[PDB]
DNA sequence: TCTCCGAG
DNA sequence: TTCTCCGAG
DNA sequence: CGTAGCTGAGGCCTCAGCTACGTTCCGTTTTAGAGTCATGTTGTTTAGAATGGTACCAAAACCTCGGAGAA
DNA sequence: TCGTAGCTGAGGCCTCAGCTACGTTCCGTTTTGGTACCATTCTAAACAACATGACTCTAAAACCTCGGAGA
């Protein structure tokens, strides 16, 4: 498919030539096939690139990740035309009915409130991770009576303790937050590839923000992301961005069969959206 | 589970025709993502068997019909084993497996 | 925010300083404040520009553009934080009832049968020309008899003879598609400017044409390419090339100002999604 | 159910020196008996790691001290599916493993 | 060690260079590498070769074997020194007890007849094979009984009919004599190396043979001989001339490794001569 | 049978036709009938032969000898159907009795220190000759007093200074080292042909030295090479080397008779034998 | 009037 | 002048 | 007949540096065929070490003592 | 400060055919240490070779409405 994830941060000229990323420091340089290549990250904002490259690295399904003066992600690239078809999967994704959009993203959100509580049976919290299951059982579609949220709450309280937030600013909410992104441009880029738009969301249409979507669909992923930040928990913020790498580097079981990250993404996202269109019943389903 | 193919080549400079197929065979290689190790002797890592049965195809497809061409399959554990008795292995990221890599 | 819409289609460097955008060509050279841009159009695959640049232009949430080889556009910038006011135009887009649909492509439609005659009275074919006018008065919403397709073959088979098809590979053929293309190129990046998906046709609704609404806005306008075509009729179909590239260098009558073409399809394009959204009427018209 | 030993070489030409140091490895090789397989690229059988072992020796032996030399080891079984893509097998009994011969 | 076996039939010249056989035909050529060989064969008489190809050739153990009109093997290259110490070995080989060489001997020809019964056990002789076996059981040293002979009759006549002993001028003779002749060189080849006299063999000094001590040696490898040749009986001789060739490309269980023969017979003649010289007991058994 | 004995030393090819061995050298050219032939000496390796000629060589159990880049024999072909004389000659020397073996060894090693007095007397040491003639008289079957050594030392102190060592690397050394080893070379082939094992000396019985018989044989010819080494012990080592060929030139007084020095070795080695079998008595004698 | 071809 | 110790076989 | 070592002709193989080139649909849906790609599963290689050795070659050891050099 | 294809010629690699100069340097024996050898079997671990069950594209023909140049 293409496995490399390509990182940045040096005062550079990226270039495209002969099916190749062309990279240009001042002493050093490179030459990279763009089939290899999954993920770009540009990490600084001492970087030059072409056009050229930005069209071949859209061609290619690799996405491309923009970062602040303090290198953090700010922004992706959005390509429109993921398919020969586009517009065949737009017009489904429109005739998707209310109910439906309900069931699949319970069934999603019930998915996350899982993992959430096998992470805490990881870290030897034998009845909080019950608790969560309790939480689970007891919700109906939409979560009107926000059972996602009172997961959650003793989910980062259990975790990294009774005065901890997720709203302030630290190390910790950092590293999820950058984790988050990432997880969120993974299935923003394998939804426009399946044909669809991000803003449009199960719960919540483009409201706030034009990832809903795929926000939506990563929410069972998020533990991923909990598990190596808490395992780094007491390490400084650079330290936990490379941490985070791994997801791309690592396997989990997710349908019988040991996969990459992002192909597994692919599968899941593909089969969720099959259901929406009611080409299937049952959902993808991914335990860690 | 990586795997690398090695292509080895001879090919004649005789005439106007024999070089031309020549530069294109080139080219084709450049372009697919092939690694020049040594002169008239380059390296493409590959993925899986079906990554590598693929790139197979296209060879066939751009097959010049002149000289001695030769294509050589083994795995990265492999390859990684080659020894070299004198001169350095080449450090360029292409070359490598890294899943991650960083421009500095 | 800001105001102005910046397009770049010249081989050239990009760059930030002193909250100016900086634009270097070989020759010319202009600063520009981020403030006042509003969209930045890549046009072409020969343009340089840094991260820091990109980061500036995030953080004013100003819209950019990224463009193939043949000037379309392939995709734009997604921020994770803030957006666009072409963002919610979507949400417009999909509120699109199927009757105003209708009032409107149809009015598009009688502009280029309109053109259509006028080109024909161009050529000393008075009858004709009036024969299309008859076409147009017969047209009901969707031209359900197919009034657009019956003026399209009186009209080429007046041209270019009863002999002559679409389909067959001529010299001809290859200049109008050629221009053809030029025009919808056109029309496909102003639609995603106004924050449009080029996917969703008015009547057009093609699976693998990701360009629908594109192909509908430009119909009106295929007559000039038609024109030069014609008094190039006879020419090589390199002659025919360099002689379409007239479309840009010219100015056509069309609100009461001699514009340049760019500039019409604009405001053309803005006022025609406009009364779609349905925040005005007065369909835009244009007369060759 | 042998060995097959590969070496590749990129040798420096400038000087007489360079030249020199070239001309007796590549005698070498011949006098051990490796095949070339292509320009600047020769193949040694082999029937046993103990006979690679040795051969290693040799080679780090005699080092030529110049250019970029290579060496990789395979199979007699991975080496037979190598595919020929143009030209014609070596068929030469010399590249052959058949221990009856004509 | 060297494991190839090359055949020359064709007109040609044979030279060295650089380690290599040379072998230039009118338009085909070869160079071999000579570590590589193990045994040269020249069939015809249409072949030319250097003095300084057999040096090189007698300086690695290769066996060169030389050839009739007809095809047939009438010689074989001797060399003498055979080792740095040939001397060494020589005055030991001089020093062998009569009462050695007997037991010795005849623990081989035991070994003969073992392989005699085990090859017509495998052609369902369940019978004469037991019958042999008998034979083996009761004899002394350096056979008076003749039951060398007794057990051979019996084992030809079983195989290939009563009214063959195998005096006769056919295929099938010629056969197991251009097989036994390979056997022999083999031995011959290796004993030198080992550094013995080939000429004084365990029964009979060299009365009218010289390659008598070899003869001895080789005596439970004709068997395998005897199979080929069965197994092609009714081939015309060509043909079994081919299959034959069968024992150098083969392995067979000597020492609980499975191992090709020449190595075998290397092994086998160094530990026979080592009992000999009385540096150990037991021998060597196939 | 047949009584010639062929020596090849030339460059050259062998050939059989018409029942003769077929000798070309480049300017030479020699027939001989097979009949005739009774041993066939291959000195060098630059000789050239067919497979034919060896068949028809076999046919006649002719002895055939081989020799290595410095005229020793390192074998000889050996027939499975026939034999040559020289075969019963192997059980002749085994029935050598150890007396014997003493008389004509310690015959052999007067006549050496005869020849050593001899040039000694010949450089003007009328002492020193006489000295050794002393030793010589002494003399025990198998010199166990080693009169022999001691003849030698004072042999070689006297010539070349009280100083000199054997071991010790010079150009006279050297000079005697490449003269020694020619002579050894004539004997170690004389004997083969006689059909004898150069491994079984008389005395010599070393591990190591596959010459012993020869180097025990020879040793009355040494002062011949000590005679040219020394008329050249100031000259430079490659001259001495040509000056020594000269043994091969020259003439001797062996029987009466001036002959050359191979035909004398020749008769000389055969009446030996001849002695040690008991075929005769009277040893060979050979007089500086 | 009748029947294709083929623009959209 | 008797002593050791070298080094040819 | 062979090694060793060198030269130069001429065939390979690159690279830096020239040249010329650069937007060709728009009625929509079905179908068929030739590209993708990523995992798990079979019986079978396979490194790499272990095992138990042989072949050669020097250096250094052993020999007897008549004589040169030490004392 | 964009990319492509394709060609040229300088000069670095790599070979071969074709020259030159060259070609026997122990013989008191045996023991001992070092450096080469060489062919086998056995071990978890690696592999190649399907089998699985998918998804992405593109062309070409299939489908539609009927004014018209015509029989
Ligand atoms: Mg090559
Ligand atoms: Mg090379």
């Amino acid at each position: 498919m293409g496995w490399r994830t390509v990182v940045v941060n040096k005062h550079s000229k990226l270039s495209y030539k002969n099916n190749h990323l062309v990279f240009k420091a001042i002493d050093h340089q490179e030459l990279i096939h763009l089939s290899e290549i999954d993920v770009l990250l540009l990490e600084t904002t001492d970087i030059s690139l072409t056009t050229m490259l930005l069209k071949r690295l859209i061609d290619e399904k690799i996405l491309v990740l923009f970062c602040d003066d303090k290198r953090l992600p700010i922004g992706k690239i959005l390509p429109f035309y993921g398919r020969h078809d586009s517009s065949l999967q737009l017009t489904r994704q429109l005739a998707w009915t209310e109910e439906r959009k309900g069931q699949v993203w319970t069934a999603i959100i019930a998915q996350k409130i899982t993992n959430q509580s096998l992470h805490l049976a990881q870290r030897d919290y034998g009845q909080k991770a019950a608790a969560l299951l309790a939480m689970r059982a007891e919700l109906r579609l939409f979560d009107p009576a926000n059972r996602e949220g009172h997961a959650a709450r003793s989910y980062f309280n259990t975790l990294f303790g009774n005065d901890f937030t997720r709203e302030q600013e630290n190390d910790i909410n950092a590293g999820l937050n950058y984790g988050y992104t990432l997880l969120l441009s993974i299935f923003a880029r394998e939804l426009v590839q399946t044909g669809c738009f991000t803003q449009l969301g199960l719960k919540h249409a483009n409201q706030f923000n034009d990832f809903n979507l795929a926000s939506d669909l990563m929410e069972p992923f998020r533990p991923l992301v909990d598990q190596i930040i808490y395992e780094n928990r007491k390490e400084a913020f650079p330290i936990m961005k490379r941490k985070l790498f791994a997801l791309f580097m690592n396997t989990y079981m997710y349908k019988k069969k040991q996969m990459f990250l992002t192909n597994i993404a692919t599968d899941y996202t593909k089969h969720v959206v099959k259901v929406l269109n009611q080409e299937e019943e049952g959902v993808p389903e991914f335990g860690i | 589970r990586y795997m690398r193919l090695l292509l080895m080549f001879d090919m004649p400079t005789d005439t106007a025709s024999d070089r031309k197929a020549y530069r294109k065979f080139r080219k084709f290689l450049i372009n697919e993502g092939f690694i020049m190790h040594q002169f008239s002797v380059y390296s493409k890592i590959l993925l899986n068997d079906t990554a590598n049965k693929a790139m197979l195809a296209r060879l066939k497809q751009n097959n010049p019909q002149r000289g001695l061409i030769t294509l050589l399959n083994v795995t990265e554990k492999q390859f990684s084993r080659m020894i070299y008795l004198h001169g350095e292995q080449d450090n360029r990221v292409a070359n490598s497996d890294e899943r991650i890599v960083f421009l500095g």
